[PDB]
């Protein structure tokens, strides 16, 4: 688990209109069972996601403000993953995540890469179906010791008829990439103190942290897994009073 | 009494192949050649018997099992073969005496976005023996380290998606397939071809 290794290469500074191939190398485990995605970050933005593409290759998807433009795939017997972004424009300069995604259970991202920095010199989308997250509130002061709570609620019900509720949360610690903090609602990722718990069910829910300790702070964010596109919400900031 | 195979073909919804469906056929009159005369199978292969011959034969009981799976393995729904549906999800014996039916169904089982009801096993102990049906979802342990019901590192959950999506290559695209097995016990025959009748012809 501690031995997983994703390394983003491929970031550069490129005019609008070019072309860029990102690639992440990735050591540690069987990369040939996971699915992969691609996250970014625009500078001081929060994250959006990409393109997904099956263990196997079989199967891809991508953002709509990506579609067309850009192509996912990988290698399987090199353990890369690989973006081909073409026809680049301003609006893409962000840190491009790779990231890992276990077998079965729809969408989640339980290990980050490191992000290669490219720059280019919460909607609903067009019909209106994306899932939207909204988290409360925008910035959370805490003392340490004593506890928080953030809340995030769903535009569509998260619970299927499986009983899963396909909602996580992930936290990113100042200058941290994204790390995998609850997962199907309510599991604690591995190594998450048990004071962090997530509950909740279809829309409605909460991440609560019993004390808060000064390693705690960052930018959480809520994220649905339930079907694409995979969409987070504007993350909740928690810093010391 | 005709056999209801239209329950079985024109089913509006098909079994995960990890969860396949059997439905027994008995006590009906069969009319293979219908299915045979079709155009709209891509698949129609039977093994041992020929399908003109079958309107001629009796059996104690015709079993159809009926799943979803993509494309490109299809050609897994025969005895003999490998790989990840036919040793973890459906197993034909070396044997086998009956008909494998298949066709594409993107217009019913994909959806923008992918379609992701549609499950197979990844992951199993062992290969299923013929005919086997395993519907239990413990977390699978892919290395030393005990999983204890918990998802993590080398532990996983055995069920996985295709994601039906309706822009996918033919070969990943989902079908439907029927498979058709002929027991014949000891026990006397109860499903007979369209020229067995009881009733008085003038
Ligand atoms: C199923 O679909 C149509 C009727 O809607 C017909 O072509 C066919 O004979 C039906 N029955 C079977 C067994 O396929
Ligand atoms: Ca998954």
């Amino acid at each position: 688990g501690s031995e997983v290794q994703l390394v983003e290469s491929g970031g550069g500074v490129v005019q609008p209109g070019r072309s860029l191939r990102l690639s992440c190398a990735a050591s540690g485990f069987t990369f040939s069972y996971y699915g992969m995605h691609w996250v970014r970050q625009a500078p001081g933005k929060g994250l959006e996601w990409v393109a997904v593409i099956w263990y196997d290759g079989s199967n891809r998807f991508y953002a709509d403000s990506v579609k067309g433009r850009f192509t996912i795939s990988r290698d399987n017997s090199k353990s890369t993953l690989y973006l081909q972004m073409n026809s680049l424009r301003a609006e893409d300069t962000a840190v491009y995540y790779c990231a890992t995604d276990p077998p079965g259970l729809r969408f989640r991202f339980d290990y980050w890469g490191q992000g290669t920095l490219v720059t280019v010199s919460g909607g609903s989308g067009g019909g209106g179906s994306d899932i939207v997250m909204t988290q409360s509130p925008l910035s959370l002061p805490v003392t340490p010791g004593e506890p928080a709570s953030i809340s995030c609620r769903s535009s569509q019900s998260l619970l299927h008829s499986n009983g899963y509720n396909y909602l996580d949360w992930y936290l990113q610690k100042p200058g941290q990439s994204p790390q995998l903090l609850i997962y199907l609602g309510s599991n604690r990722a591995s190594g998450v103190p048990d004071r962090f718990s997530g509950s909740g069910s279809g829309t409605d829910f909460t991440l609560k942290i019993s004390r808060v300790e000064a390693e705690d702070v960052g930018v959480y964010y809520c994220m649905q897994g339930l079907q694409t596109p995979l969409t987070f919400g504007g993350g909740t900031k928690v810093e010391i009073k | 009494n005709l056999c209801p195979f239209g329950e079985v073909f024109n089913a509006t919804r098909f079994a995960s192949v990890y969860a396949w469906n059997r439905k027994r056929i008995s006590n009906c009159v069969a009319d293979y050649s219908v299915l045979y005369n079709s155009a709209s199978f891509s698949t129609f292969k039977c093994y041992g018997v020929s399908p003109t011959k079958l309107n001629d034969l009796c059996f104690t009981n015709v079993y159809a099992d009926s799943f979803v799976i993509r494309g490109d393995e299809v050609r897994q729904i025969a005895p003999g073969q490998t790989g990840k549906i036919a040793d973890y999800n459906y197993k034909l014996p070396d044997d086998f005496t009956g008909c494998v039916i298949a066709w594409n169904s993107n217009n019913l089982d994909s959806k923008v976005g992918g379609n992701y009801n549609y499950l197979y096993r990844l992951f199993r102990k062992s290969n299923l023996k013929p005919f086997e049906r395993d519907i239990s979802t413990e977390i699978y342990q892919a290395g030393s380290t005990p999983c204890n019901g918990v998802e993590g590192f080398n532990c996983y959950f055995p069920l996985q998606s295709y994601g039906f999506q309706p822009t996918n290559g033919v070969g990943y695209q989902p079908y439907r397939v029927v498979v058709l097995s002929f027991e014949l016990l000891h026990a006397p025959a109860t499903v007979c071809g369209p020229k067995k009748s009881a009733a008085a012809h003038h």
